């Protein structure tokens, strides 16, 4: 005999269904079979259900506005001669009215996004035509987006979505679906945020670890928000197009003075594909910015040349420069010089050398 | 995978892996080829004519580098790592099945020379080390053959 | 520095150990202004190449003056000394006679 599944939740999905949801038992090494009962109480209806699914959740098509669900489960071994559980406690979820569909959408700049409602007045499902959308109470959305999925509900299309500018804590926008002038308290929450975080590495001189920065200034908007950098490594060198793999670790970073959050990889591997995004996991749901893929070789900082000599050469009059080419990197490298009047303010005039094997040039003065 | 930018890229991880040992003061007045009794294990200057040859070469310097406790010489082993990959993608490019190498077996004697002179195990293998790879890079036009 | 003994051009991997190590260490002293107190500082300068060092400032102190050549005298006693922003450690004498 399973004991009675725990957790039940009820949720409506983005298609205006009742979701109901439970966990398994931790116990059972072995699959249920489930029996689920749900009443349906409304002031003109009462429905009664029971359905047998093998699934922990189950749809109920298009919730009622102003209605009562009261919803028990039980399960069973799914094979063999097993006894059923006792059934769960009773849960009731009462309805408000107006329903949106979805609750919530959690997305990113530059997306398309579409919202569903149903407007109950005195018992009565409204006709779609009479159905007046809103946004933040401020102002009526134009008559162009909206769509007639249906008689009874009404819907609007939302195209090349710009960042929500946030008012106060609030950081989303909020959309309203009115019966005609008349809006209802309940909205709908549209969350933009720009995912479009610019991760930059930098190899230390020795070339014994990398450290990546990224910056917070287009993220000190949601509170509750946490950050963490994901990474993957690639056997050898970077993608042409980068992409989010699911097999991913996570890098300490730490927040700088100068508002950055700096990450050490050490030890480093040079050659291999390090392919990083930021994962923004809000309370519902989690994003990964686009990925970009770092080869720390390619990336690095050199140190300054050393045994920089500048000497003018007797006899001949040529300001010859001198020095020993910068321990890293042993790649063929292009030289700038600078140089110019020792002065207060020196006027810079620059010369710039392409030959790999070159340690001293000579410049007219 | 452009096979001429690959070859730059190894020649270029040999002189890296060169310099950052030079950037090393006590290893610099070391003579390279010089032998030195118990250290044998080490890959030093015997002539590496062939990319296997190179790659358990290689492995062998990433196992003893591994074991030392210092900043520099784990990322050299590190580079190593990364070197040897560029040598099997070559060996791909020419249409060759590198095995990857497994550092040395017998390592339980490693072990005994780190305890009791860790200077010597260090300097000997930087400095052979830097030889190794100085052969490698002169013999990486000759087309360097599986 | 390694010190090697080997068998001409061939050496062996075990060498000998030298470690020379500047002892001349200044130690001043000051009196507060109002003479309570008398406080004593010495640099760090020379010690920062040795990890592991542990450094102890002892003192012993005589019935009246000092001796004409001072000398280590096997009765001592430690003073707490700490390390200040500057990079000199400080230690108070208090009472100071």
């Amino acid at each position: 005999k399973p004991d009675p599944p725990l957790g039940l939740h009820m949720e409506i999905t983005d298609d205006g269904n009742l979701k109901i949801s439970w966990s398994s038992p931790p116990l059972v090494p072995f699959p249920l079979q489930y029996q689920v009962k749900y009443s349906e109480n409304s002031t003109t209806v009462i429905r009664e259900a029971d359905k047998i699914v093998s699934a922990t959740s189950l749809l109920v098509d298009s919730i009622l506005p102003g209605s009562s669900y009261e919803v028990q489960v039980r399960g069973k071994r799914l094979d063999g001669p097993g006894i059923w559980s006792d059934w769960s406690t009773p849960r009731v979820f009462t309805t408000q009215d107006v329903i949106y569909f979805p609750p919530k959408i959690l997305t990113s700049v530059g997306s398309n996004v579409s919202f569903h409602c149903i407007y109950k007045k005195e018992n009565k499902i409204v006709p779609s035509k009479e159905i007046v959308w809103w946004m933040n109470l401020a102002e009526k959305i134009p008559q162009s987006q909206y769509d007639v999925v249906s008689d009874h509900v009404s819907k609007v299309t939302f195209f090349n979505l710009n960042e929500t500018k946030p008012r106060g804590k609030f950081t989303y926008d909020a959309v309203y679906c009115c019966n005609e002038h008349e809006c209802h308290h309940r909205y709908a929450e549209l969350y933009v945020i720009d995912v479009n975080i610019n991760i930059s590495c930098e190899t230390d001189g020795y070339l014994t670890k990398m450290t990546c920065r990224w910056s917070t200034s287009t993220i000190q908007s949601l509170a509750e928000s946490t950050l963490q950098l994901r990474y993957h490594r690639s056997s050898l060198y970077c993608s042409d197009i980068p992409s989010i793999h699911p097999i991913s670790e996570p890098k300490d970073c730490y927040l700088q003075s100068d508002g950055f959050y700096e990450c050490i990889f050490q030890p480093i591997f040079l050659l291999s594909g390090y392919t990083m995004w930021i994962r923004i996991n809000h309370s519902l749901g989690s994003l990964d910015s686009p990925p970009t893929c770092v080869l720390p070789d390619s990336v690095v900082k050199p140190l300054p040349p050393s045994s920089v000599k500048a000497e003018i050469t007797i006899n001949i009059g040529l300001l010859k420069i001198s020095w020993e080419k910068p321990v890293f990197p042993e790649n063929n490298l292009q030289f700038q010089i600078r140089y110019g009047l020792s002065g207060k303010e020196v006027q810079w005039k620059m010369y710039e050398v392409y030959d790999a094997k070159s340690k001293s040039v000579s410049l007219p003065v | 995978v452009p096979i001429q930018k690959v070859q730059d890229d190894t020649k270029t991880l040999i002189k890296t892996i060169v310099t950052r040992i030079n950037d090393i003061s006590h290893t610099q007045s070391v003579s390279s080829k010089q032998k030195v009794t118990g250290l044998d294990f080490i890959p030093g200057l015997h002539p590496i004519l062939t990319l296997s040859k190179m790659d358990q070469t290689l492995a062998v310097y990433q196992q003893i580098l591994t074991s030392m406790p210092s900043r520099n010489v784990i990322q050299i082993s590190n580079d190593l790592e990364n070197l040897r990959d560029l040598l099997h993608v070559l060996a791909f490019s020419k249409s060759c099945h590198l095995p990857w190498a497994s550092g040395l077996e017998t390592l339980d004697s490693l072990g005994g020379v780190l305890e009791a002179s860790g200077y010597s195990t260090e300097v000997v293998a930087l400095s052979r080390l830097q030889g190794s790879l100085q052969d490698m890079l002169w013999q990486l036009d000759l087309s360097p053959g599986c």
